[PDB]
């Protein structure tokens, strides 16, 4: 149901990103307690 | 004699509404005679 | 007024003798039985709810008892003696042996057939129970039954009148027949649609009421009991209203009765001088703030006590509506009369 | 119950008795207020 | 000290009157504060009467209306409940107060029925409430009625909790004076004169607390209203400092109710 | 008599929401918010506080008829900023100011009592 | 709350078997056995309900029905386990005696139901009745029992009866019921529907405001009635017989 | 008619002061303005309440609700 | 067997719920969908009643437990449903039910209005539910007709071994936020017969009483 | 001759009402009725109205069947029982935006009997806009006027397309307007438009909100620096529609007055 080519590119980028996130989160949980509640207003500088 | 043609109850129960000029059966609310 | 059973009577809770009195009043006894109250009046424009003789009133003043009047009414009845047999009796009717009973509640009646003092009567209730014996040969064209030996002749209240029965009196007339008089009490409170007048031909109606918060106030925290429009002064040339306001203000601030008799030596400048001794702007103006936002008002406002009388016309006695109802015997058209719910 | 009009004497009258006071003999008689106070709601 | 907030300078105080200056504040805030101080602070007053014997020369609702305005102590009104919320039938022990009045004119000379004769028969549960307010020297308080030889009055009173937005009887403040800018520096009022406007209009007592303007100074077109002079007097039920503090608390609670409703609606929008 | 009950000034009826928010169709980032059982006391305060935010463009209120206790407020703010957030900031600022005012008055009253 | 549109009738047991076959020829479905037990409760006369607004008649007192299903193990005697559990067992239910007696029902003590007299007027072709219904799932406490519950509300027991019959499901939600009714007392059990079966065909409508649906329902009911012409006469019962208010006492059975 | 308990304008209470106000008028032989100001009545609306009051309760009291003539 | 407890705070502030939500944020594992609850009281309108017969009847409506109403009178409970999916199939089949019932509150306030009349109504909407380690905590603000009433906390656990310790911990957590006047209850309506929702409703009644 | 479905009561002034709208008290609205016909478009609202009863506004008072029989809803318990069909009639109360005829006696000319739209209000008086008091020759010191209710669709259309207040502004006796700004609004609209009168920001915002036909655009001020101010003419120009042109030269006025 995506509408725009930019939307499609963003969707694929998010797909790669959260696939990696899910992989590593599973890696942590199969050994670790993550938090799914915390939202920071400003992203932490790299 | 004035009887309700739907309740068919004898003796009929009837209330007169003077301020509206009506005669009303006290069970089905039907209006019998006006003015 | 306590005893008399007049057909109607109105009484005022708290009457006040005027601040400005003519010298002649001492012979009419107007300072013994006054007919109004001293009301603080601010002549101004405020929200546009007092145009074309309307006025605006302070609701807290109403709540504290300003212009509140008692109302008294009475009814009479007596037993009639047709021929030699008494054809009317004072007894509480019973549905077993009575016909043409009224829809009102007979429960409040005592065994004597007369209600007792201290009962909140209401619309279409009955206060006197009257029964008429009927000869056996008289039949209502088949309406009468075997046990209906009497007819109802009770007197219900007027459809709108409500209140508390105040007195009941039993006596006899010249012929020795019984005689009952009932007096009923009620309380009347000002509301949108009433009628008030000053002593200079300036009368109007209440158009809206405000609470003390929305009322414009002076720097001293004083609030007008009512507000009238200034578009009523020029074409009427009632300068005596303004002079009475000024002199009453000076008398209230000072504490002595102010003469206002005709053809005398009092002048406007003299009372203005006596006013400035106390500390107010000489022409009666004052600084007032807006009630909603609290700002200052660009224009000053004429302010001061006056005398007002509550006239006899209430909106509760003029209001009438009709969808359907009784007709006339001959022309069969809606009847005449508000108390008889006519067209 | 009833009450006289001059001396306010306490009297009880039946449905047939003459409407008079026993002590003063006057022809004006007043009722008595409901002894049991009754509560009401103004509607 | 809180230097970032509204400032206050009390100059005068007593049992009834507080006289002060409020600075570093908007005009809307001071106006809202006075509106709440007059209209929206609860108090205890008589709200129902029932009469047994009335042999006086006055009516019944007349005396009822007279009783409905008598002032009574309401310091701990936070521990009562609105009678429309209490689960009791009619009037509670936790949602009302009850008094009784009895008087009889035995003597030949007429006898006055004051407000010192109201006697409380309910259970107060150790709360400071219900006492009549007495401010005269003799202690009699509000005179209620008048009696002659052979006249009696007997009645019972139920007093409840409410605000002044529904009747003037629950109001705890008589009249509050609110002034600002006595030199008309801002040009908010325009004076009316015959010859010389500067002389006809008297001077307010407050002029001593500001410096007069100089004729050589052009009109300052940047100032705003910042300093207000208030005076507050109480009917007697509540102490006056409590009147001010409770007005502030009520305004705070109203704004907090707005905030809570907004947060609730935002959570609803999240769904 | 047709006089409405007074308690309708401070008790909400059942099924009544104290706030109602509606987007305004004429100007972007504008909302009309209806408050119930309230009068100038709150609207004036909120509008005077909303006029201090540099990101708030428009803020105005009105009480259409003096018979009914209700009023309308209208807010318009800059792009990338929510009017509800502006309302929340205004309420927070008002609450802080009132708290400071109460503390100051209590300090002054206690000092006067010491000097009484 | 539903608007139930109904038609009634009765048959003698002699044709019973034949009737059953014909129904299966039309619906295409086999009958399904069922039973039930209804208890009627009335407001307590010890309590004076002055709240009935006599001057306005805002409301009149009415009777409450509580229904429950009872397993067949209480209705089958020692002579009947050999036969399978199907409709033919009704052929043996012609005696006024029944295994379920007063003591067992007293030991038992659901669906709560209230109704009103059908709609007035003579331009109605089917019996239209309004029903308000709720369900009781469970309970607890020191006196958890149906009798204690209904006494808490303010109602007392009046009588009870037992229905046994068969059901046919046709298209469009039409339900056809063949019933036999046994009144139960400590004095004994008496079959009011003696030597016959009571027939009732009905449909339910969820919303009374929808009138297209009501017209469709009436069309289906009249078509069904016109299909059974010559065998059984389905008729609108008497409007004054389906009145269940306390003031006046009668019971369509 | 007995003195109003409260002031119709500023909400103040004047009902209790009537008895003491009457004292100053003949026991101390003071004038009306100074007597009115002696009891804290400063707004002229309270002065209006006290100053212009017709006390009609002392006339009904010499009388009974039974038998007035005409 | 699961256990439950209810704590009601009367002198709470509008922001107390947020304070308790943040003070427990370290142990908060997850958050779930919001809930609601209704609380009515019905009064007996008949005057010819015995002394020992109670006059009130408390109706508690649970929105998250599948739209179920509970009627309480003199320690006696009654559980009614109104959803078509909660109907036992036997009642549908035999004809004892038309299939689309009504809530019992409509029955009390429409047909039996001459015996029972409403007296109050207390509501709670948009509560929050939090999953902690072996625990579920629900918070909500109570609104009466006049306005804000107080704070309501309900705790539910599956293992009953250490319920008291969890209650004490939550009480201490309220203690650091200086909420010192709180009324708690974990009683059971019937010692032998254990119904979860009836006991929950009884605990609500015991907590909310004045 | 005397008639039915009519009322008579004193008047008052309401500056918040529109020109052609009248405030009707609650009880007078509870007594008079209107026979609305049940159709697919109204059966839900009409059903709720019947359920409400006759003691509640809005509500109903009688139900007429197809056959002419009329059921009094008060005695018939069937406020929650009567099911309505197509062609029945509900005699409902008078509801907002119902046309009425309104007059004052003596009715000397055409413009003394005009139509209005109702708005249900508390208290016992009628409400009028302060500009229709000139055609009626009426003030508010005790005058009573009369209200007549139509009872059909043709009659309602006649009252709405012929006798409406908007259509009675240019009188045909002297071919000039019979209504205008009067009394204190006239006294104010003059003090506003002097060259002396300047307005700050907040008041301009409130005033622009008050105009119900605003488009959300703030007029650029006339004194941008050193302080933004608005002239009364500028704010008052918002009420005036666009496309209106007017020229009037008085005594001794040049193109720069």
């Amino acid at each position: 149901r995506a509408e725009g080519p930019e939307e499609l590119a963003r969707i694929l980028q998010q797909l790669k990103l959260d696939k990696i996130i899910h992989v590593l989160t599973t890696m942590f949980e199969n050994t670790w307690s993550c938090s799914r509640i915390i939202k920071i207003d400003k992203p932490i500088r790299t | 004699v004035l009887t309700c043609p739907e309740c068919k109850v004898y003796p009929p129960k009837i209330v007169e509404r003077f301020s509206e000029g009506d005669v009303v059966c006290a069970l089905c609310g039907l209006v019998l005679s006006d003015k | 007024y306590n005893v008399r059973m007049d057909t109607m009577a109105n009484i005022l809770y708290y009457p006040q003798k005027p601040l400005g009195t003519t010298r002649a009043m001492e012979y009419l006894k107007f300072r013994e039985l006054p007919a109004g109250q001293n009301a603080i009046v601010a002549i101004a424009c405020y929200s546009g709810y007092n145009q074309e003789d309307s006025m605006i009133m302070n609701q807290s003043s109403i709540d504290r008892g300003l212009f509140r009047s008692l109302f008294f009414r009475s009814y009479m009845d007596q037993e009639k003696k047709y021929g030699m047999s008494i054809t009317e009796t004072f007894e509480k009717p019973q549905r077993t042996n009575t016909l043409r009973m009224k829809h009102g509640t007979y429960d409040k009646l005592d065994d004597d057939g007369l209600i007792a003092p201290g009962v909140r009567v209401s619309g279409e209730d009955v206060i006197i129970g009257k029964t008429t014996p009927i000869s056996p040969d008289e039949e209502e064209l088949g309406q009468r039954t075997a046990y209906h030996s009497k007819r109802d002749a009770s007197t219900p209240l007027r459809s709108t009148e409500n209140g508390i029965v105040d007195q009941v009196l039993v006596t006899t007339n010249q012929d020795g027949l019984k005689f009952v008089k009932v007096r009923v009490r009620t309380t009347k409170i000002p509301q949108i649609g009433d009628k008030f007048a000053s002593r200079h031909g300036q009368k109007g109606t209440i158009g809206i009421t405000y609470r003390r918060e929305d009322m414009p106030f002076t720097a001293e925290g004083i609030v007008p009991d009512l507000i009238i429009n200034p578009h009523a002064i020029p074409s009427r040339m009632t300068v005596a209203h303004l002079i009475e306001c000024l002199l009453s203000k000076v008398a209230a601030l000072s504490g002595n009765e102010g003469d206002a008799s005709p053809f005398t030596d009092i002048t406007v400048e003299g009372i203005s001088k006596l006013l400035r001794e106390h500390g107010y702007q000489s022409r009666g103006f004052e600084v007032m703030y807006n009630g909603h936002t609290g700002k200052k008002l660009m224009a000053q406002i004429f302010f001061g006590p006056t005398y007002y009388q509550r006239l006899r016309h209430m909106v509760d006695d003029k209001i009438h509506a009709r969808a359907r109802g009784p007709m006339q015997v001959l022309t069969r058209q809606p009847v005449e009369g508000r108390s008889r719910d006519g067209g | 119950k009833y009450i006289c009009a001059e001396c306010s004497s306490k009297l009880s009258l039946s449905r047939t008795d003459a409407v008079r006071c026993k002590d003063c003999g006057h022809r004006i008689l007043l009722k008595a207020r409901t002894k049991r106070l009754v509560q009401f709601e103004a509607r | 000290m809180s230097e970032e907030g509204p400032q206050v300078k009390i100059r005068e105080a007593s049992k009834d009157n507080v006289d002060f200056i409020l600075s570093n504040v908007d005009l809307a805030m001071a106006n809202s504060l006075r509106r709440v101080m007059i209209a929206e602070i609860p108090t205890l007053a008589i709200d129902s009467v029932e009469v047994e014997t009335n042999t006086t020369v006055l009516a019944d609702e007349f005396i009822a209306h007279r009783l409905g305005l008598i002032p009574l102590q309401s310091m701990d009104i936070e521990q009562l409940e609105y009678s429309r919320d209490c689960f009791c039938e009619d009037h509670c022990d936790k949602c009302s107060v009850v008094l009784t009045l009895q008087a009889f004119g035995e003597s030949e000379s007429t006898t006055n029925v004051y407000s010192k004769d109201l006697v409380i028969v309910s259970n107060l549960m150790g709360r400071n409430i219900g006492h009549p307010i007495i401010q005269d020297k003799e202690g009699n308080g509000v005179l209620i009625c008048k009696l002659r030889k052979g006249q009696e009055l007997k009645l019972t009173c139920v007093a409840k909790k409410g605000i002044a937005k529904e009747h003037a009887k629950w109001g705890p403040a008589a009249a509050i004076e609110f002034e600002y800018d006595p030199w008309n520096k801002l040009k908010h009022t325009d004076y009316w004169y015959e010859q010389d406007s500067a002389k006809e209009w008297p001077q307010s007592k407050n002029c001593e607390y500001e410096d007069p303007p100089n004729e050589g100074d052009p009109f300052d077109y940047k100032a705003q209203a910042d300093t207000f002079y208030m005076n507050v007097e109480s009917v007697g039920s509540i102490p006056v400092d409590q009147v001010v503090v409770r007005g502030i608390d009520t305004l705070q609670k109203k704004v907090a109710s707005i905030l809570l409703a907004l947060t609730q609606m935002d959570q609803d929008k999240v769904n | 008599m047709n006089a409405p009950d007074r308690f309708e000034l401070f008790l909400l009826g059942e099924g009544e929401s104290k706030l109602k928010i509606d987007p305004d169709t004429k100007a972007p980032n504008a909302v009309v918010i209806t408050f119930e059982k309230e009068d100038h006391t709150l609207g004036n305060l909120i509008r005077a506080e909303l006029l201090n935010d540099r990101k708030v463009l428009f803020a105005a209120y009105k009480v259409e008829h003096p018979f009914f206790a209700r009023f309308k407020l209208r807010i318009q703010t800059t792009e990338g900023y929510d009017p509800k957030d502006a309302l929340k900031n205004a309420c927070n600022s008002i609450i802080n100011k009132l708290g400071a005012l109460k503390t100051n008055f209590e300090t002054e009253w206690n000092l006067q009592t010491l000097a009484a | 709350m539903v608007q139930q549109l109904s038609l009634f009738g009765s048959i003698g047991d002699d044709g019973y078997d034949l009737l059953i076959s014909t129904l299966t020829t039309i619906s295409g479905n086999p009958p399904l056995l069922y039973n039930s037990l209804c208890t009627v409760w009335k407001p307590n006369p010890s309590y004076d309900v002055e709240n009935v607004n006599s001057r306005n008649q805002l409301v009149e007192p009415n009777r409450i029905k509580l229904s429950k299903e009872v397993p067949f193990s209480y209705l089958i005697d020692e002579t009947m386990m050999d036969k399978p559990l199907n409709f033919r067992i009704l052929k043996s239910f012609t005696n006024d005696k029944i295994p379920l007696n007063y003591a067992m029902t007293r030991n038992i003590l659901w669906s709560l139901q209230i109704s009103d007299i059908p709609a007035a007027g003579n331009n109605r072709s089917v019996s239209m009745q309004t029903i308000a219904e709720t369900i009781i799932l469970s309970s607890a406490g020191k006196n958890s029992s149906v009798s204690s519950l209904m006494n808490g509300l303010g109602y007392v027991f009046e009588f009870q009866y037992l229905t046994i019959g068969v059901k046919f499901f046709m298209k469009h939600g039409l339900i056809l019921e063949l019933q036999k009714i046994w009144q139960i007392e400590e004095a004994g059990n008496s079959q009011i529907t003696s030597g016959g079966f009571l027939l009732k065909a009905y449909i339910n409508v969820s919303r009374g405001t929808d009138i297209d649906r009501i017209n469709y329902t009436e069309t289906a009911l009249m078509n069904l009635k016109k299909e059974l012409q010559g065998y059984i006469e389905l008729s609108v019962p008497d409007r004054q017989s389906m009145d269940s208010r306390v003031a006046h006492g009668n019971i369509l059975i | 008619m007995i003195v109003p308990v409260r002031c119709f304008s500023c909400g103040k209470v004047v009902g209790d002061k009537w008895e003491s106000y009457l004292n100053l008028l003949q026991e101390d032989e003071l004038d009306e303005g100074t007597a009115l100001s002696r009891l804290g009545l400063k707004r002229y609306c309270c002065r209006r309440m006290i100053l212009t009051h017709v006390d009609l309760i002392e006339k009904f009291l010499r009388y009974n609700p039974l038998e007035k003539r005409d | 067997m699961g256990k439950s407890a209810v704590i009601f705070v009367e002198r709470a502030t509008p922001a107390t719920l947020t304070e308790l939500k943040d003070a427990l944020s370290n142990s908060i594992l997850s958050v779930r969908d919001p809930w609601s609850i209704d609380f009515r009281t019905y009064r007996c309108s008949i005057k010819n009643l015995p002394a020992d017969v109670s006059k009130l009847m408390y109706s508690i409506t649970f929105h998250h437990h599948g739209r179920q109403t509970v009627l309480i009178k003199d320690n006696s409970a009654m559980v009614t449903t109104a959803a078509a999916a909660d109907i036992p199939p036997a009642l549908v089949f035999n004809g004892s039910s038309t299939g689309v019932p009504e809530s019992i509150d409509t029955i009390l306030s429409s047909k039996l209005s001459n015996i029972w009349m409403q007296r109050q109504l207390i509501k709670g909407d948009a509560g929050e539910t939090l999953i902690l380690d072996g625990l579920t905590v629900r918070l909500v603000n109570l609104f009466s007709s006049t306005g804000f009433k107080g704070l309501l906390i309900e705790l539910q656990a599956d293992e009953a071994g250490e319920f008291e310790t969890k209650i004490a911990g939550i009480e201490g957590h309220l203690a650091e936020i200086r909420a010192k006047e709180y009324k708690t209850s974990s009683d059971s309506l019937g010692p032998d017969t254990s119904n979860e929702i009836c006991d929950l409703a009884y605990q609500y009644v015991r907590a909310l009483e004045l | 001759k005397r008639v039915d479905f009519s009322a008579r009561t004193v008047i008052s002034g309401d500056p918040n009402l529109e020109l052609d709208q009248v405030g009707v008290p609650k009880s007078i609205a509870k007594t008079l009725t209107y026979p609305e016909v049940v159709t697919p478009y109204n059966i839900d609202r009409l059903t709720q109205l019947v359920r409400n009863g006759p003691n509640e506004h809005p509500g109903a008072k009688y139900v007429i069947r197809d056959s002419g029989d009329r059921i009094d809803l008060r005695y018939s318990k069937r406020a929650g029982d009567i099911q309505l069909q197509y062609g029945w009639k509900v005699e409902r109360h008078i509801m907002d935006n119902d046309p009425v005829l309104f007059n004052r006696q003596p009715s000397l000319h055409k413009m003394s009997m005009m139509a209005h739209r109702v708005k249900v209000i508390p208290y016992s008086t009628f409400r009028l806009n302060l500009s229709v008091t000139s055609p009626y020759n009426a003030d508010f010191d005790g005058d009573e006027m009369n209200l007549h209710v139509p009872q059909s669709e043709e009659t309602r259309a006649e009252l709405s397309q012929l006798c409406a207040v908007p259509l009675q502004i240019v009188s045909p006796q002297s071919n000039k307007p019979c209504m205008g700004i009067v009394q204190d609004t006239l006294c104010g609209i003059r003090k506003l438009t002097l060259r002396d009168t300047f307005i700050e920001l907040d008041q301009v915002l409130n005033m622009l909100y008050w105009v119900p036909d605003w488009d959300g655009v703030i007029p650029t001020p006339a004194i941008i620096k050193p302080k933004p101010l608005w002239s009364g003419k500028q704010i008052l120009s918002v009420a005036i529609p666009n496309g209106i042109h007017l020229q009037r030269f008085d005594e001794g006025t040049t193109l720069l007055s």
